């Protein structure tokens, strides 16, 4: 029920939504060269995968919030032609969704939360048609899991200059592969509006903005899934630890040349102090032999040698004076030096070290990489395909139930049916090829049966139950 | 070849709402890698939760209009030799 300063498209709105809702005034005008030439080459022809490139970085800490127990969004918005693979106009005004080549997602990468564009992978958004309102140019759009949104679009309005408090630009723009969460905070669509409204329809991607918390949740969650990956994936994985070992080696190599850097400089000042310190010397003792040479009247204040005495410790004293700070500086140029020497071993150390530790790693890569993998058509035999839920027969009529059991092996849930009225349950064996019947109530074990038949192959064994799953 | 079985229940009732089969993708398993999910021990092998980064992907295979608002769902990939 607000309003807001007119954006531009590729610009990240940020805003606290009200019990109204959010407000989206968009500053109609083909999208900036640079997020689309960022579009243009995050399309690239790489290698099948979803793609992405972070466009702004999130600083949930920077936002100026009203009251911290707050919910902020990020509003990013893009012309819907860029986006989809088909010309939104060209579409049946009765579907619900649309297939996209490039959708603006969240993803977690470095323990913090950015707004990237990905692609590279067959996708789909819902197609949300807008609602006229009270207000002319100002529509309703409800989107699955966000709040209702009140677009505006422009032809021609200004356009917000800045990023607010909590979005930067300030990233790393390189093409990297989106993360297994990639959108899990994010919920987008193509909003279409009304026949004659003459507006053309706009993508808009909603963006929860993470705190402190939620990022590490995120980043947790991206590392568990990566580990579960690179487990499942033995090459893959020695190829990453490989190219880890590469970049460690390198970084060991600028590290070495850093340190011969600084202790190249520490001799240079080292010497120039040094040279400093024995001049500064050398007046010292000229002043000290002086102070001597005039001591003979060192007890006569009525003489004239005795000026020449005094004079002398004075100019003694302006000389030690001197030699103090000459020996200070060299003293620091002396430990700078001495810690460079170190410093530099050290680095040699540790680069020999990487040397080693990148040749494992390129010669396990090449061992895994000589061993036979299996395809996927291989997989596809390792377990028993499960019946069609009206192909099962003998047990009535049975309808499909949630999977609940955990799976021995792999990620999945047993696949379950709902038999004799709800009472009894039969569970897919696909190591077996056969269905475990589990009484509803109880949870236990009623037997085998054969879903081609639906005869009994083993009877119940009282050690069983899926009561812990219902 | 590779199909993916997708069901979905009601969030409040639990209860059976509906089941749809994508088309057969052949030896091509490239979709499990979109999600994530490695192909030992899960082809034939379990039902998985749709999660909400998942439907985005999911979506361009089915007729069904994915709404996990309202349902919860499930995938299984599952593979049988030629066409059926």
């Amino acid at each position: 029920s607000a309003v807001a300063a007119p954006v531009a498209f590729g610009f990240p709105a940020l805003s606290t939504p009200g019990a109204g809702g959010l407000a989206v005034s968009i500053s109609a005008g083909a999208l900036s060269a640079a997020i689309a030439d960022i579009m243009a080459a995050l399309k690239g022809p790489f290698k099948f995968g979803l793609w992405g490139v972070a466009l702004y970085g999130v600083l949930p800490s920077q936002i100026a919030k009203d009251d911290p127990n707050m919910m902020s969004k990020i509003v990013t918005s893009l012309p819907a032609d860029d986006i989809t693979e088909s010309p939104v106009s060209s579409l049946p005004l009765d579907k619900a969704t649309v297939n996209v080549n490039v959708r603006v997602v969240d993803d977690v990468k470095d323990e913090r939360q950015n707004i990237s564009v990905v692609s590279g992978v067959p996708m789909s958004c819902p197609v949300v048609d807008a609602k006229p309102t009270e207000r002319p140019g100002v529509f309703t759009a409800s989107i699955p899991g966000a709040p209702v949104l009140n677009i505006s679009v422009n032809n021609s309005t200004p356009a917000v200059q800045t990023l607010s408090p909590g979005v930067t630009n300030n990233t790393d723009k390189d093409v990297r592969p989106a993360g297994f969460t990639q959108g899990g905070n994010t919920r987008d669509a193509v909003i279409r509006f009304p026949k004659d409204s003459g507006h053309n329809a706009v993508y808009v991607s909603v963006s929860d903005v993470l705190s402190p918390d939620q990022v590490k949740q995120r980043q947790d969650e991206e590392n568990r899934r990566q580990q579960e990956w690179d487990a499942t994936h033995p090459v893959e994985a020695a190829e990453r630890n490989y190219e880890r070992a590469r970049a460690e080696l390198n970084q060991a190599n600028e590290d070495v040349a850093r340190n011969q850097e600084r202790q190249a400089k520490a001799v240079q000042v080292y010497n120039s102090r040094k040279s400093e310190l024995d001049a500064a010397n050398k007046t010292l003792a000229d002043a000290i032999a002086e102070i001597k040479q005039f001591n003979r009247f060192a007890h006569d204040p009525m003489a004239g040698g005795h000026r020449m005495w005094q004079m002398a410790g004075l100019k003694a004293q302006r000389a030690q004076t001197d030699v103090n700070n000459k020996q200070a500086a060299f003293d620091a140029a002396a430990k700078e030096k001495s810690d460079a020497d170190a410093a530099l071993s050290s680095a040699m150390e540790s680069r020999k070290k990487k040397e080693d530790k990148k040749r494992s790693a390129e010669n396990n890569l090449n061992d895994e990489k000589n061993k036979p993998r299996k395809g996927f058509k291989d997989y596809g035999h390792d377990y028993h395909p499960a019946p069609k839920t009206e192909n099962i027969k003998g047990l009535g009529d049975l309808k499909p139930g949630i999977p609940k059991t955990p799976k021995q092996n792999g990620g999945g849930k047993r696949k379950r049916w709902t038999g004799d009225k709800g009472r009894k349950i039969y569970e897919w064996d696909s190591q077996h090829g056969e269905l475990e019947g589990y009484r509803a109530s109880d949870g236990q074990h009623l037997g085998s049966f054969d879903p081609k038949t639906g005869n009994q192959l083993k009877g119940p064994d009282p050690k069983r139950n899926i009561k812990k799953y219902l | 070849g590779l199909k993916l079985d997708l069901t979905w229940f009601d969030k409040s009732t639990e209860d059976f709402k509906g089941e749809e089969y994508s088309k057969d993708f052949g030896d091509d398993g490239s979709v499990m890698e979109s999600l994530g999910v490695p192909f030992k021990d899960n082809v034939n092998n379990g039902c998985f939760d749709v999660i909400a980064e998942w439907v985005p992907l999911l979506q361009p295979y089915f007729n069904h209009q994915i709404d996990i608002s309202d349902n919860e769902y499930f995938v299984s990939f599952d593979y049988r030799d030629g066409d059926w």
